[PDB]
């Protein structure tokens, strides 16, 4: 595992012995060469695990997270390049400093065979974020959207570590093949409920789980572009991750304690697609989206069946990468209008013919349009809950139909119509977004033709 | 724990003498690494704090903090072994010396223990 | 434990309640301070008589000459307080505040 | 020009030093799980006639 | 989108949690800086201290 | 926190006065000498739990 | 004061300090922190001001009325067991005094009034001493009479000074108040652990020394009180408003800092002990002084405050004394979580 | 009331900087063209020729370590020996009950 | 080809899992055994751990105090 | 002390209603004096007749809090027949905090008393049927 981890360290050195010109490049060369070595580890087995060490291990849950991980970096460079020119290189150099070691925590996170080590680095992540949303933030509300963000998470994690160093305590190890192979059944106690709560909970709040939704659309919208892409493609499926993780502790208990939050995601599933009927903002649009997107997988996850847990992880990859795309597009618009509100630019269909073409993929994406893997999650997902029970179907139908609909809502009210008059300040696209776009979206409909990749240790 | 009391233990030794059978860590241990890497970034903020070239302001300097932070590591952790070693021996005799209180549990196979199934549905 | 050493440990709590009230006159507190050191001394050199350990008829001393330099140390204190305002009132030191 | 392309693209060659060491570093502790070697129940095979260790 | 989300979700968990560490804030900091009062805690701590711990 | 200075370098520089049966002046007996010497003697290299119990 | 002067009273300050860690009689401990007392004043005082002469005679007060509390604490035990030495205390009376002294020695709950008042009173070098040195003789007295104490009490007082910091930190624009309710709090939860391991009370001790006097220094270094003096810092030096948002990040007890590694280690000790409320009710409030080390550095580092025209003089001047250590304690209340097994050294 | 009606001084907020108006051919990476061209080579190249070509063409010539043609000869093999001797197929029980202990209930 | 030159066999992984296990197993079974060893120490006081001090006994007089009887 | 936790707890939860609620109220009624208690010494308003004023306030609206939890709690556990159910605590915690919103004659207050009350009263019970330990003791 240390021929990925060495690799990103030594990106921190070179990024800050570059020259003042030619630090983007080499960012750039030296993460999609970083990126190529991931790949190997996707070659998976179908026994136990890739076993590196005492320390890190690999799995094929965590082989397309961390393949993801390592592919986002060279995008959210390509997509800070811009606005950030006129920006010394100290400070671009602590951009990207900023970058490589969110990167750097999410591989050691993904990888973690004891649980503690787990905990410590999922909350490492937590720094890097915050310093990027509240330093390069363009707007006001960035300190508190920060503090939300930070709070949200805290209050949440902060039991588990009790939760963490109790069942180390009590069983003796936190390994996590230890944990899977000497599982013993939880009696229906108060004490395991509670127990149950705290490590649930922790990874209920980053999902975000309906209720607790409140931090995302303020951090995502304050966010800079690039920390938008990864809160919105990685640190969303780390709740995911985590549970997957540790639902294996929870048995026969989880039967009964997953109600709650079964009907609080089925419900805000319709709610937040219902909200983005109603939204004036690009951004908290998207961000609503990644809210009913992020509610299904946690139905799915609470399920707890072979094929729940394949669509979790297939929406879990297919959700990052179009909301990545999604809020790349968008910020395209905003840094040629700096308004950031959708009626105001409208018809730019006519203007940017190529960057239409690329709303309208990734809206189809987004609108779950088959044989894209996003409506392989959906689907197995669907049919695992109708498994469950037969009357989830109703609930499933209206989320689809109600995301259709505020899907091409977003596409035509951008897109289509007559061109706003007074706004002529609209360049053509560049290079650069253009082959940003092409980088989010080739992926998919590559992976769309090997969906066994993504489809989890349970394939 | 507390082995503050325990017997023939000296007042303000910091490495005993029945320390020294133990096997010494080595020179490339990585957590003597980790110690040389925080004394080069004390080297690093002192430069910068000083309003120095970072990299290159004094190399002797940085070769001393990082110097004297190996020196203290490599102390540390002969001291953090002995007191891990002293740990497990202490258990050991105890567990020794005691044996009403550890009995040998009687081994059984799971082809004959009755486990509760949970269907899950 | 006969009534003698309950009566000192009550001029002890006495003292200390006096102290802990402050009506006014810090060289009122600085009294009540140096009340307790006295029943401290009367307790401990009743104890250590009454035991016939002889080498604590030291400690006695030792805590009177500690404790008065305590006592010039507080009035030097006062002093200045006092040189600063005019006065020894409690109430004139509100400038540092929770 | 040698010598002078160097002074501005030496920084190029660290990160795949990085990969290599990290390589190296990956099979030096790899040395240390030797424990079970032509040990297992399921791949207990005797050994070739020039050969000391099933796996590396 | 506004009576849920914007209004009620808001003031369960965060705007309640920042109104009263606010107030016990100002509570708790709400000292005139006089060694009157705060020796007059002692004292009445003290005597807790002796008949509720033992 | 306790740094045995004394033990460490044979001082004695307080522990005359620890104890009542310890080396009067003039060989002047503690009046209760024989019962905390018994006591010490029972308690000596025991320990606090032992020696309480 | 003459430097002779004042070298001589921190060397009797700090010699009074060690004779309560040497010394294995009751007599001289007490004679120990009165020589401590003695010459702790005109460091206090050292820069004449009425806000010094009046932070030093409360000071002075707490401090005499505590010194009293724990002569006669000693004096009940002998009376009760013809005792001198620091061991067990023998009475359940003498211990409930003994620890009401030594927590207004150290300033814990309900004992805590006093703090923030002598530290805003008294410069930031007395200032970094109060709240650095002078926890050592107390801390060590409490660890070696730890089997004596009565727990309830105990942790009692360590809850209420870890609400107390918390709550009193988020009122303050001084930095010298937020430093005294962050020590309030520090030693609340030091004081927490002393029950069940007096090594995770000395590692705890060790951990908030070095982030303190990183804080204190830095705070020296850019010579402001305030808030707002503090937000002019990054129009001259940046690269300390960026030293000072790590340590800040790394006081709020955030991982993977050095500051995360106090509490995880009594957490986990605590719950070793059927303690589940309790360290879970500590880190919530714990979370209050994470909040208000956030808005410092929002004020300080993350935000460009507006500046003053004067400030263009001070670019021209460097600081004509440079501290010693102040890298190597950045450094050590910074990134020393991956060495946390080395707490084995009982350090 | 002769106050300036200023509240600082502070710089006007600067109008955004076009990319092609100074050069054409921008490609929109860098301010200066050969940076810039530099930067849109290495980008097309390391992405599009390298990693999105080659590194699809590994995956899809990943060797079958999930093991799926050995499972389709295992199955294979097994059910022509069991239509063979009438054995019935698959078996309602994974492990053989001689080998099970269950406990005696005397209830 | 790729497997020749990228990857290797089942069993390496097969019995590096072995170890891992062996050594987990091992480690899980010493912590529940240093806990119940530390619990019984604190609980009896017989063992080398927390050996709180006593008065030492070299310390006490053996001579004629002026009265026979001590 | 612990005199009045050992009055109110020897008696069973679904009998002798009337000593539960005179043992919830002398509970109440110390913890409202210890509050008047601090309240006096640190912030002391006028004057001698109205901060005796102020400590009967705090007495009776404490211990009138604590005679409607013991009283509702009691009968809910002699009317419902199942003893050692939390929820019972629960009712009669926040009928205890619906009360202290009619003293205090405000509803947010009231409803914010119901939750936080009830919450904790049955958080309180749960730990009496499993064992929970505030102040755990050095185990190890
Ligand atoms: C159906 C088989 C096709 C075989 C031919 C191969 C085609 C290769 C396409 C590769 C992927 C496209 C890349 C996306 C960006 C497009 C790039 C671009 O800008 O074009 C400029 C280029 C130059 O035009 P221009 O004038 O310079 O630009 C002016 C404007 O751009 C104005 O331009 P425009 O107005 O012409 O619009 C651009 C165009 C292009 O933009 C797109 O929207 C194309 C992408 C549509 C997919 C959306 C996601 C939904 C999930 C699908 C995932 C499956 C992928 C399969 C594997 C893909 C491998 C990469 O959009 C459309 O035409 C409408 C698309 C709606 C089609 C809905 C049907 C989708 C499901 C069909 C089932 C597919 C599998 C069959 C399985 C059963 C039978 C075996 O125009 C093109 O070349 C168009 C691309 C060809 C059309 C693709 C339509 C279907 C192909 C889908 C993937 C291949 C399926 C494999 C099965 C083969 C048998
Ligand atoms: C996970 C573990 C693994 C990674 C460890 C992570 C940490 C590593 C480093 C730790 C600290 C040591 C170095 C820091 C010293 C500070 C000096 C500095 O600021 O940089 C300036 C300096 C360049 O500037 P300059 O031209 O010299 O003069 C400019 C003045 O210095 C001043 O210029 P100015 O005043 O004009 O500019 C002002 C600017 C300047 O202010 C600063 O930049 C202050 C520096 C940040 C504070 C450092 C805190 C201490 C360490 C905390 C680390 C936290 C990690 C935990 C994760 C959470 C992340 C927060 O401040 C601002 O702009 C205000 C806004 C601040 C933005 C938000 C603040 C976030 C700070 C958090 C940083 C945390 C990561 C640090 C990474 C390294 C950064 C240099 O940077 C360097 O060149 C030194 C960097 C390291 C040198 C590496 C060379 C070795 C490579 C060759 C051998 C190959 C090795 C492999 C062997 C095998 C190959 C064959
Ligand atoms: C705010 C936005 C969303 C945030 C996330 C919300 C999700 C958290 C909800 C927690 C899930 C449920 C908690 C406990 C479920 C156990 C089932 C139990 O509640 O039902 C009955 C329990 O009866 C009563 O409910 C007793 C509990 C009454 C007190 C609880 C308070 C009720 C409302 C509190 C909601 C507050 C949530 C937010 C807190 C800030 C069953 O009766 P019984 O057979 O006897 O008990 C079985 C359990 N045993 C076997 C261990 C004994
Ligand atoms: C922030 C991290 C801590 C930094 C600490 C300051 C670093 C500079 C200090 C330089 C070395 C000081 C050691 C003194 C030399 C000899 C010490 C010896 O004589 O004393 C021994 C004591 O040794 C010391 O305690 C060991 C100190 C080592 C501190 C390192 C542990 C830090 C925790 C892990 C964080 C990693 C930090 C690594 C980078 C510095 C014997 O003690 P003993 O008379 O029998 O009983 C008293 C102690 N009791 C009561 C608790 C039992
Ligand atoms: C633009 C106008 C048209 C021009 C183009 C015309 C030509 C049309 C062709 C385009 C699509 C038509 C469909 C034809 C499909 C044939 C290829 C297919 O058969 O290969 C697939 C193979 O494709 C790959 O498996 C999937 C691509 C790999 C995707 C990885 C993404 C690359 C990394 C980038 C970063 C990752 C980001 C996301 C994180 C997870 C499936 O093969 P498979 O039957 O199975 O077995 C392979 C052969 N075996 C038996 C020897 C093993
Ligand atoms: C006709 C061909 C069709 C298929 C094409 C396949 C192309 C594959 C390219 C993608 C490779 C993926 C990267 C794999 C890296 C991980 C594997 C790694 O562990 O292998 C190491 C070797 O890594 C390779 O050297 C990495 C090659 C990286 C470069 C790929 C070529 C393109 C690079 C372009 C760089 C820029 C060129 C300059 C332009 C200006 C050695 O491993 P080792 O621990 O021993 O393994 C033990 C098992 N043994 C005994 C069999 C060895
Ligand atoms: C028992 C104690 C429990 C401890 C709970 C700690 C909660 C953590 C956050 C504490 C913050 C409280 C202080 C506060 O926010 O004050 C209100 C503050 C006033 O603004 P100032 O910056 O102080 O002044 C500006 C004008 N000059 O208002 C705000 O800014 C609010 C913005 C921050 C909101 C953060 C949201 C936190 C809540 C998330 C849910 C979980 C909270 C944690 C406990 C949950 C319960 C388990
Ligand atoms: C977004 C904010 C969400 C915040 C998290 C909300 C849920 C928090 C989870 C509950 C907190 C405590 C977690 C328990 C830690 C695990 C330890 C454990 O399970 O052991 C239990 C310990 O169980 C407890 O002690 C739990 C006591 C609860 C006290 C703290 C209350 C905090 C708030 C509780 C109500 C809210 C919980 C759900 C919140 C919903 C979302 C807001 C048994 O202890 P023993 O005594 O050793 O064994 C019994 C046999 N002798």
């Amino acid at each position: 595992m240390l021929k990925i981890i060495i690799p990103t360290t030594m990106l921190l050195p070179m990024t800050w012995m570059s020259k003042h010109n030619m630090i983007w490049i080499n960012a750039t060369v030296h993460s999609l060469l970083i990126s190529l070595i991931s790949l190997s580890l996707l070659n998976q087995l179908g026994e136990n695990s890739l076993n590196f060490s005492l320390t890190f291990f690999s799995d094929s849950l965590s082989a397309p997270l961390l393949v993801l991980t390592t592919w986002l970096l060279p995008l959210m460079l390509m997509a800070s390049q811009s606005h950030l020119s006129k920006e010394t290189t100290t400070r671009k150099k602590l951009y990207i400093t900023m970058l490589i070691l969110l990167q750097l925590f999410l591989i050691m996170t993904f990888t973690a065979t004891e649980l503690i080590l787990f905990y410590i680095l999922f909350e490492a992540t937590l720094v890097p974020t915050l310093i990027i949303i509240t330093r390069w933030g363009n707007q006001t509300e960035r300190l508190n959207a920060g503090l939300y963000f930070l709070f949200y998470t805290l209050a949440g994690s902060l039991p588990l570590l009790v939760a963490l160093v109790y069942i180390q305590n009590t069983t003796g190890s936190l390994n996590f093949l230890i944990i899977h192979y000497w599982s013993h059944p939880l009696s229906n106690s108060w004490s395991n409920i509670f127990m149950w709560l705290a490590c649930i909970m922790a990874f209920m709040v980053k999902m975000p789980l309906y209720g607790l939704h409140l931090w995302l659309p303020k951090a995502h919208v304050e966010a800079p572009i690039a920390g938008s892409m990864v809160l919105a493609a990685v640190l969303l499926k780390l709740g995911g991750y985590g549970m997957m993780r540790i639902t294996t502790i929870l048995n026969p208990l989880t039967n009964y304690m997953a109600y709650p939050f079964l009907m609080l995601s089925m419900w805000g599933m319709i709610m937040t697609s219902s909200i983005c009927l109603r939204q004036t903002d690009l951004k908290s649009l998207i961000a609503y989206s990644s809210v009913s997107h992020m509610a299904l997988v946690i139905v799915a996850i609470m399920i707890q069946t072979p094929w729940s847990f394949m669509g979790a992880t297939a929406l879990m990859i297919a959700h990052g990468l179009t909301s990545s795309m999604l809020f790349c597009l968008a910020n395209t618009n905003y840094e040629r209008v700096h308004s950031r509100t959708m009626i105001l630019a409208r018809g730019l269909q006519t203007l940017l013919p190529l960057m239409a073409t690329w709303w309208l993929v990734a809206s189809l994406t987004n609108l779950a349009l088959p044989p894209s893997i996003n409506l392989i999650g959906e689907l197995f997902i669907i049919t695992a809950s109708f498994s469950w029970s037969n009357i989830t179907i109703i609930l499933m139908g209206m989320n689809m139909m109600i995301t259709a609909l505020y899907s091409l809502y977003m596409l035509i009210t951008t897109q289509r119509g007559k061109y706003t008059h007074h706004i002529n300040n609209i360049k053509p696209s560049f290079t650069r977004e253009n082959a940003l776009m092409a980088l989010h979206i080739l992926p998919l409909l590559l992976l769309t033709l090997n969906p066994k990749m993504i489809l989890g240790p349970l394939y | 724990t507390m082995m503050s009391g325990r017997p023939g233990r000296v007042p303000l030794q910091f490495l005993p003498n029945e320390a020294r059978s133990l096997p010494p860590p080595k020179l490339t241990d990585p957590r003597l690494v980790y110690m040389g890497f925080l004394g080069y970034c004390s080297g690093l903020i002192d430069n910068a704090i000083r309003r120095r070239p970072v990299v290159s302001a004094g190399l002797h300097r940085q070769l001393l903090y990082v110097t004297s932070f190996v020196f203290f590591g490599y102390y540390l952790l002969k001291r953090q072994d002995y007191m891990y070693a002293l740990r497990d021996h202490d258990m050991f005799a105890y567990v020794k010396s005691h044996p009403e209180d550890f009995p040998e549990k009687d081994k059984k196979t799971y082809g004959e223990i009755l486990e509760e199934f949970h269907p899950v549905r | 434990m006969p009534l003698v050493y309950m009566n000192i440990i009550m001029a002890f709590a006495i003292a200390l309640a006096g102290l802990l009230m402050y009506r006014s006159h810090l060289m009122s507190s600085l009294l009540c301070l140096e009340g307790m050191m006295l029943s401290l001394f009367i307790m401990s050199t009743l104890i250590i008589l009454n035991t016939h350990f002889t080498l604590a008829n030291m400690m006695p001393i030792i805590l009177l000459v500690f404790a008065a330099c305590e006592a010039a140390l507080g009035l030097s204190l006062l002093v200045m307080v006092s040189n600063t305002y005019g006065t020894d009132y409690v109430q004139n030191l509100n400038l540092l505040q929770c | 020009n040698v010598l002078q392309i160097v002074r501005d693209h030496w920084v190029h060659i660290l990160v795949p030093v990085g990969f290599v060491f990290g390589c190296y570093l990956d099979r030096r502790s790899d040395e240390k799980l030797t424990a079970f070697r032509n040990k297992s129940l399921l791949f207990k095979r005797e050994l070739r006639p020039n050969e000391e260790v099933t796996w590396k | 989108s506004s009576l849920l989300d914007l209004i009620w979700l808001e003031t369960i968990l965060p705007k309640t949690t920042s109104f009263i560490q606010m107030k016990m804030s100002i509570m708790v900091s709400n000292q005139k800086g006089l060694i009157k009062l705060y020796f007059l805690s002692f004292l009445i701590t003290i005597m807790i201290s002796m008949t509720l711990f033992n | 926190p306790f740094f045995d200075v004394q033990k460490r370098l044979g001082l004695d520089l307080d522990r005359w006065m620890t104890i009542q049966s310890a080396e009067q002046p003039h060989k002047i007996p503690g009046r209760c000498h024989a019962f905390e010497k018994e006591w010490i003697e029972c308690a000596h290299g025991i320990g606090g739990i032992r020696a309480e119990k | 004061m003459n430097p002779i002067i004042y070298t001589t009273l921190i060397m009797t300050v700090m010699s009074g300090t060690m004779l309560v860690m040497i010394s294995s009689h009751w007599l001289l401990i007490w004679i120990g922190f009165e020589m401590n007392l003695l010459a702790m004043i005109p460091v206090l005082m050292k820069n004449f001001n009425p806000r010094a002469t009046e932070a030093a005679t409360k000071y002075f007060l707490t401090q005499a009325t505590a010194s009293m509390m724990l002569m006669m604490a000693i004096i009940i035990n002998l009376l009760y067991s013809g005792q001198w030495t620091i061991t067990k205390m023998f009475n359940p009376v003498a211990m409930t005094m003994m620890t009401m002294a030594l927590a207004m020695k150290l300033g814990l709950s309900p004992f805590h009034f006093w703090v923030p008042e002598v530290t805003q009173g008294i410069s930031l070098q007395a200032g970094l001493l109060l709240l650095t040195w002078q926890k050592l003789a107390p801390l060590s007295v409490l660890c070696q009479i730890s089997q004596s104490i009565n727990p309830n009490l105990m942790l009692t007082m360590a809850m209420l000074s870890i609400l107390i910091g918390g709550w009193g930190g988020l009122n303050q624009t001084q930095l010298r108040k937020i430093m005294a309710y962050s020590s309030i709090a520090h030693m609340g939860w030091m004081t927490a652990v002393l029950p069940y391991n007096t090594t995770m009370t000395i590692l705890n001790l060790l951990i908030y020394i070095t982030m303190t006097l990183a804080m204190f220094m830095l705070l020296i270094h850019s010579s402001a009180t305030t808030t707002l003096s503090l937000s002019h810092t990054w129009n001259k030096m940046p690269v300390i408003t960026s030293l000072m948002m790590v340590t800040l990040l790394s006081m709020g007890g955030l991982p993977p800092l050095s500051g995360f590694m106090p509490k995880w280690m009594i957490i986990q000790e605590m719950t070793k002990n059927e303690s589940i409320i309790m360290p879970t009710l500590m880190a919530m409030t714990a979370l209050l002084n994470l909040y208000f080390y956030m808005r410092l550095a929002y004020s300080s580092s993350l935000t460009m405050f507006p500046s003053t025209n004067n400030m263009k003089m001070k670019w021209q001047f460097e600081h004509t004394k440079q501290m010693k250590l102040l890298p190597t304690m950045i450094v050590l209340s910074t990134l020393v979580l991956p060495m946390t097994p080395a707490l084995s050294s009982l350090n | 009331p002769p106050e300036p009606t200023i509240r600082l001084q502070e710089d006007p907020d600067p109008e955004d900087e076009n990319l092609y108006e100074k050069n054409p051919d921008s490609h929109g990476y860098d301010k200066d063209p050969i940076v810039d061209l530099w930067n849109m080579r290495v980008v097309f190249f390391f992405g599009f020729s390298i990693v999105l070509v080659l590194g699809s063409t590994f995956v899809a010539y990943l060797p079958d370590y999930r093991m799926q043609e050995w499972a389709r000869r295992e199955a294979e093999r097994l059910v022509k020996y069991r239509e063979a001797n009438g054995l019935p197929l698959m078996e309602s029980n994974c492990f053989d009950p001689n080998k099970i202990q269950l406990p005696e209930d005397e209830d | 080809w790729i497997a020749r030159t990228f990857y290797d066999g089942p069993e390496k992984n097969y019995e590096k899992t072995m170890a891992i296990l062996q050594i987990e197993a091992e480690k899980a079974e010493l912590r529940l055994k240093e806990l119940e060893v530390r619990r019984l120490m604190r609980a009896r006081g017989d063992g080398p751990w927390y050996q709180y001090p006593t008065i030492d006994k070299a310390l006490i007089d053996h001579s004629p105090k002026t009265t026979p009887d001590n | 002390a612990k005199t009045l936790l050992h009055k109110y707890s020897d008696i069973p939860e679904g009998t002798e209603c009337h000593r539960k609620a005179y043992a919830s109220t002398s509970i109440g009624g110390a913890t409202g004096l210890i509050v008047s208690a601090y309240s006096i010494a640190l912030k002391p308003p006028a004057s001698f007749l109205e901060g005796v004023a102020r400590t009967g306030r705090y007495t009776f609206t404490s211990a009138a809090i604590g005679a409607i939890f013991g009283l509702t709690s009691c009968i809910s556990a002699q009317v419902r027949e199942k003893p050692d159910d939390p929820l019972n605590y629960f009712i009669g915690g926040c009928a205890g905090g619906l009360t202290l919103g009619a003293r205090t004659r405000s509803y947010g207050i009231g409803a914010a008393a119901c939750a936080y009350m009830g919450l904790t009263a049955a958080l309180v019970k749960m730990g009496q049927l499993e064992g929970w330990q505030v102040f755990a003791e050095p185990k190890v």
